[PDB]
C-alpha cells in the first residue's frame, strides 16, 4: 500500500459503463401478436444497481449508445429490423403495419454472423437536462399524476424479425446494453437507504439507520 | 498490416470506439449553467456527515443514535465512547457519506477528519481526554493508560469543537485499525436550573485528499 | 592494521561486498503517511558463537527474527507496525595456520523452504525461534514437523553449488578470515510488518571440512555481528488540521 | 560457426512467449452445474516448463494478454461469454445468476467463425511487483498459511455459452494461451534442480547434484 | 491495396500485434527502483559457480563432489584430474550456472574462464602442471607429454588462485573438445602438525562475452 492520487472517480467514467438492461424473447409464429415482436420503453430504472448510481445526482445530461446481442435457434441467413421510435412517433401495435414503414424512425437492418448492431441516440429533450426527480404534478389543478414529467421521456426500441410471405418457426432472444457517454451531472444527492418497491415511484418502507453493536464502549 | 488480426472482431463491453449517430441532422438544446456542477465523486465525500456513534444493542428509537450521552452523575474515570477507525467496514461509518463513496471501490487510502461538537447547555463546563491509539496498538483500558499515548484535553468551557485529522486510513481487505476513545476527566459541572444531561455529536469527512482505485459494485442494495 | 569501528559498542577488525551496489538509504531519499527514522538503533548486536566442529554441516539464521529479542530493535518491532532496515553483517572466525577449511557466507533474499514430508505443514518454530543457528543435516530429514534440511540442495531444491548468485563472500582459512556483507533493503512494498515476513536468510556453509591435525583446538569459533543501518518506522502522532 | 553477438537473451524476449496453460471442456446440458461452465484462476504454476523459466527471478512486473481458442461440436451461429472477474469481484457459483450480469467484469462476446478472442489484462496489484517467492505467514501470530500472500493474486476467467431459453446439447472445448508483455525482472535466482510435487508449495525430495562417471582421471 | 491478402487472418502464436486493453480507466501502481535489476540472462551466466569436478562412480555423499583430493602420499608423476571442455553436454558442467543458461539455446560460442583455488593448509607448498590441449588434440597420457603442450606451473606456495581463460568453446551438436588436465610435479610438502590431505575447488564463468542464438526448451525438468 502507498498513497498516490486518483482519476477513476470522475463523473464521466463513474456512470459510463456498459450494463445489461433488458432481455426478452419472441417467436415469429404463435397465436399471440404481443409475442411476435419486442417492445421496450427506454428508461434506466429497471436495473437496481444502475439506478442507485444515477440517482446520486438530480440533473444529468448524456447521450447514450445502445448495443444489441441477438441469438436465434430453430437455416439461411436471418435479418432483424431494429427500429427506434423517438418520442411522439407512431408505434406499431401489431407486426406489419404502416408504423414499421415510417421513414422518420431510424431502423438498423442487421443480419446474423456479423459484429453486434449499435447506434448512438443523441441528447433528445427540449429541456436542458434530464431530471431524475421531479416534485410536481402534471397539471396546475394538481389532481394528475405525481412525480412524472414528459421532459425526461425517451423513445422505444421495437425489434422484429424481417420475414418473407410465411415466416419460419424460429425464436430469438435479445439482450440490450446501455452506456452513457459524455455525462455531466449537476446537484449531488444522498445515496438510497431503502429497497426499491416500484420502478417509477420513490415509495419505501422505513428501515433502521445502521446495524447495532453490544455497547458504545465495546469495540473489537 | 492487417485489421483482421486475432482479437478485433468482438464486443468487448467496455469499448471506447466511436459509433454511428442514430439521427444526425438534429439540433440539441444547448447546455445551461445550472448551479452546483459536480466533477468528482470525491467532492461528495469531502462533505461532513453526522455519524451514528451510539448504536447500542437495544435501541428504542432511531434518532438517539446520533447522540452520545453525557451526564452529571458518572465517576471521574469512566469511558464515554469507543470507535475503531475503518470507515468502510466498521458499522458506525458504514452508511455515512464517506462510507457510501468508499464501498464503490476496492482500494483506497488517505486521512479523515473527526470533529466532536458538544451540543448542550451554555452553562456546562468540564474536560475530556480524546485519546488516539496507533494502528498496531491496543485500545487503552484505563484513563491512565490513555493519557500516556496521544491525547488532547478538550475543554468544554472554552471550546465546543475539537477537530482531529487522523492519518493511516487504509482499506485493510483481526485487522490493524486505529482507535479513538474518550474519557471523563472532570465530569460535567452545571449551576442551578440547568438540565442534568447533554450530548456530543460527531462528524466525519475525507480530509484534504483521498485516492480511490478500481470500480466495484456496492454490497448494499441487492439486485 | 585495525580500523576500530565505533557506534555505541566497538568492534576491531581489518572487503565490503555491497548487496547489489546499493547502500542502505532512507525512503525519504526518493501528513497522510508520516515516518519516524530511529537513529539510535545502529550498534553491533553480536550474536552467539557457534562452534565449527569437524563433523558439522552448516547453519542458518532468519532475519530480522534473529534480532527480535535484541534491545531497542526488538522493542520497536513490538511497538511499531511498519518498518524497514538494512544490515551490515560481519562474520569473523578465528583460527591458526594449522587449520584448513572453507566457508561460504551467503545472504539469500526470500528463501521459501519446503517441508521434510512432501505435502505437510510445519510450525514457525521450525525455521526461526529467536537467535538460534539452525543446523542443516547430512542426508534426508524424516521428521515430519521439520524443514527438509538436506545440505546438497540447500533446503530449497536449487543445488548448493549455484548459491554464488546471491551476494556472497568466501572465508578461506588459508588467507583471509573476515567477511563483510552490506545487505540493503529488498522488498516489493516500501515497508512491511517485521513479524510476518522474514526478509532474508544468512547461511554459512562449510565447503571443506575442518582438519585440525593433532593436539590443537578442535573447534573454530564463528561469530556473527549484525548492525541494523538506516532503520525507518511509521509515525505515531496525528497530523495538523 | 563464427562468433558475432546476441540480443535473444534479453529478459523481455526470454519470458515473453505464447504458451498453452489450460484446456478444459464443458457441456451445455447435463446434470452437473459444475460442468456447465469453466472456471480458471489465473496463475503460471501449472505448466511446468513455463514455471521453471519465470522462477529464475524473484520479482516480476508484467501485463499479460490472453487469447482463447474455442471449438464446438454437436447448427446456427453460437456465441460465448468470456467474462473476466478481477480480484475481489463477485464470482458465479452456477450458470445464470447476477454475477454474470455484473457490469464491472470485462466480458468479451465472441461468436464462432471469426479470428480468436483476445484482451490484455493490465498490471493489477497494489504492490510494485508480483513476488514469486514469499517467505512469510498470512498473520503475525504466524499460525496461518505459509508462503502465500494476496498481492500476487490474479483474477479468474469464467467462460459460458450464451444460450436461449433451452440450450442445445452442444459441447465445447477451450484452450487458453498466455503471454507476458513488457516484462521487467529484479533479483535473479538459481534454477530448479528437483521435480515439482505441488502447484503452490516449493516441496521437493532430495536428488543427486549431477551424474557420475567412472573415475576423476577418466574423460572420453 | 488490400488487407484480405492470404496469410492475414490467423492466430500465429507469436504475434507482435497490439490488442485491446481489458479494463482501461485503471491506474497502475508506478514502478519502484528495487535493487538488482536484470537486463539479460547472460548476466546470470557471468557469475562464477562451483563446478563438481569430482563425481566418481561410487560417491558416499554429495558434498565431496566439489573437492578434488590432494594427498602427501602419491607419486611425483600422477594425474590429479581430467576435464573435457564442453560446458553443455559434459556431466561436470551440465548443472552449473553456465550449463543451465546454455541449455535454453541451440547455438552458442565464446570463451569461458576456469579459476582453480587451493583450499587447504597455510603451510603446504608444491607445484602443479595445469596443461591445456587444443580442440583436435588428444589428452596427454604422461606428465612429459603434457609439458610439451601449453602448461602453467602453478606454485601453491606463492599463489593460491590460477585463472585460465580458454578460447574455442562452441556448441558441437566423437566430438572435438579441449581438455584441461593437471599433474603432480613435486607433491604436497607439509611441516609437522599439519593434515595430510587438502583439496582444490574449481570455478567456471562465461568470460567477457558469449553469444546465444535461437530459443529451445531445457531437456531437464520434464512436463
Amino acid at each position: 500500500k502507498n498513497y498516490h492520487s486518483r482519476s477513476e472517480s470522475t463523473v464521466e467514467n463513474f456512470l459510463g459503463r456498459s450494463a445489461c438492461v433488458y432481455m426478452e424473447e419472441y417467436k415469429t409464429t404463435d397465436n399471440d401478436v404481443n409475442k411476435k415482436f419486442v417492445a421496450w420503453p427506454i428508461n434506466t430504472k429497471q436495473m437496481v444497481q444502475m439506478r442507485r448510481k444515477l440517482e446520486m445526482f438530480t440533473y444529468l445530461r448524456f447521450d447514450m449508445e445502445v448495443t444489441f446481442v441477438i441469438t436465434s435457434r430453430q437455416m439461411p441467413v436471418l435479418t432483424h429490423q431494429i427500429m427506434y421510435v423517438p418520442p411522439g412517433g407512431p408505434i406499431p401495435a401489431k407486426v406489419d403495419d404502416y408504423a414499421w414503414q415510417t421513414s422518420t424512425n431510424p431502423s438498423i437492418f442487421w443480419t446474423e454472423g456479423n459484429a453486434p448492431a449499435r447506434m448512438s441516440i443523441p441528447f433528445i429533450s427540449i429541456g436542458n437536462a434530464y431530471s431524475n426527480f421531479y416534485d410536481g404534478w402534471s397539471n396546475f389543478d394538481q389532481r394528475g399524476s405525481y412525480g412524472y414529467n414528459t421532459l425526461n421521456n425517451l423513445g422505444h426500441i421495437y425489434v422484429r424479425h424481417v420475414s418473407g410471405s410465411s415466416p419460419h418457426p424460429i425464436t430469438s432472444t435479445i439482450r440490450v446494453y446501455f452506456k452513457p457517454k459524455h455525462t455531466r451531472a449537476w446537484v449531488p444527492r444522498p445515496p438510497r437507504l431503502c429497497q426499491y418497491k416500484k420502478a417509477f415511484s420513490v415509495d419505501f418502507t422505513p428501515t433502521p439507520i445502521t446495524d447495532t453493536r453490544k455497547d458504545i464502549n465495546t469495540v473489537t | 498490416p492487417t485489421m483482421n488480426t486475432p482479437g478485433s472482431t468482438q464486443f468487448l463491453t467496455s469499448d471506447d470506439f466511436q459509433s454511428p449517430c442514430a439521427l444526425p441532422q438534429f439540433d440539441v438544446t444547448p447546455s445551461m449553467n445550472i448551479p452546483g456542477e459536480v466533477k468528482n465523486l470525491m467532492e461528495i465525500a469531502e462533505v461532513d456527515s453526522v455519524v451514528p456513534v451510539n448504536n447500542v444493542q437495544d435501541t428504542t428509537d432511531q434518532m438517539e443514535m446520533f447522540r452520545i450521552p453525557v451526564t452529571i452523575n458518572a465517576p471521574l474515570q469512566q469511558q464515554v465512547f469507543g470507535l475503531r477507525l475503518q470507515p468502510g467496514l466498521d458499522s458506525v461509518f458504514k452508511h455515512t457519506l464517506l462510507g457510501e463513496i468508499l464501498n464503490y471501490y476496492a482500494h483506497w487510502s488517505g486521512s479523515m477528519k473527526l470533529t466532536f461538537v458538544f451540543c448542550g447547555s451554555a452553562m456546562a463546563t468540564g474536560k475530556f481526554l480524546i485519546a488516539y491509539s496507533p494502528p498496531g496498538a491496543n485500545p487503552p483500558k484505563t484513563r491512565k493508560d490513555a493519557m500516556l499515548g496521544t491525547h488532547i484535553i478538550w475543554d468544554i468551557g472554552l471550546q465546543s469543537s475539537c477537530v482531529l485529522c487522523v492519518p493511516w486510513i487504509s482499506q485493510t481487505h483481526y485487522t490493524s485499525a486505529g482507535y479513538v476513545t474518550c474519557w471523563y476527566q472532570t465530569g460535567m459541572i452545571v449551576p442551578p436550573g440547568t438540565p442534568n444531561s447533554s450530548s456530543i455529536m460527531c462528524f466525519a469527512s475525507a480530509c484534504n485528499d483521498f485516492s480511490v482505485r478500481m470500480l466495484r459494485d456496492t454490497p448494499f442494495i441487492s439486485q | 592494521r585495525s580500523i576500530t569501528l565505533g557506534n555505541s559498542t566497538i568492534t576491531t577488525q581489518e572487503n565490503v561486498v555491497v548487496g547489489y551496489g546499493r547502500w542502505p538509504t532512507y525512503l525519504r531519499d526518493d501528513e497522510d503517511q508520516p515516518t519516524q527514522p530511529d537513529v539510535a538503533t545502529c550498534r553491533f548486536y553480536t550474536l552467539d558463537s557457534i562452534k565449527w566442529e569437524k563433523g558439522s554441516v552448516g547453519w542458518w539464521w532468519k532475519f530480522p527474527e534473529a534480532l527480535s529479542d535484541m534491545g531497542l530493535f526488538g522493542q520497536n518491532m513490538q511497538y511499531h507496525y511498519l518498518g524497514r532496515a538494512g544490515y551490515t553483517i560481519h562474520v569473523q572466525c578465528n583460527a591458526s595456520k594449522f587449520h584448513q577449511g572453507c566457508l561460504l557466507v551467503v545472504c539469500v533474499p526470500e528463501a521459501e523452504m519446503g517441508g521434510a514430508v512432501v505435502g505437510q505443514a510445519f510450525s514457525a518454530t521450525a525455521m526461526a525461534n529467536g537467535d538460534k543457528a539452525y543446523e542443516f543435516t547430512s542426508a534426508t530429514q524424516s521428521d515430519q514437523t521439520k524443514v527438509q534440511t538436506a545440505i546438497h540442495n540447500a533446503g530449497m531444491g536449487v543445488g548448493v553449488g549455484n548459491l554464488t548468485i546471491y551476494p556472497h563472500q568466501w572465508i578461506n582459512l588459508r588467507t583471509n578470515n573476515s567477511a563483510t556483507i552490506v545487505m540493503p533493503y529488498i522488498n516489493s512494498v516500501p515497508m512491511d510488518n517485521m513479524f510476518r515476513h522474514y526478509n532474508f536468510t544468512l547461511m554459512v556453509i562449510p565447503f571443506v571440512k575442518l582438519d585440525y591435525a593433532d593436539t590443537a583446538s578442535t573447534y573454530v569459533p564463528i561469530t556473527v555481528t549484525v548492525a541494523p543501518m538506516c532503520a525507518e518506522y511509521n509515525g505515531l502522532r496525528l497530523a495538523q488540521a
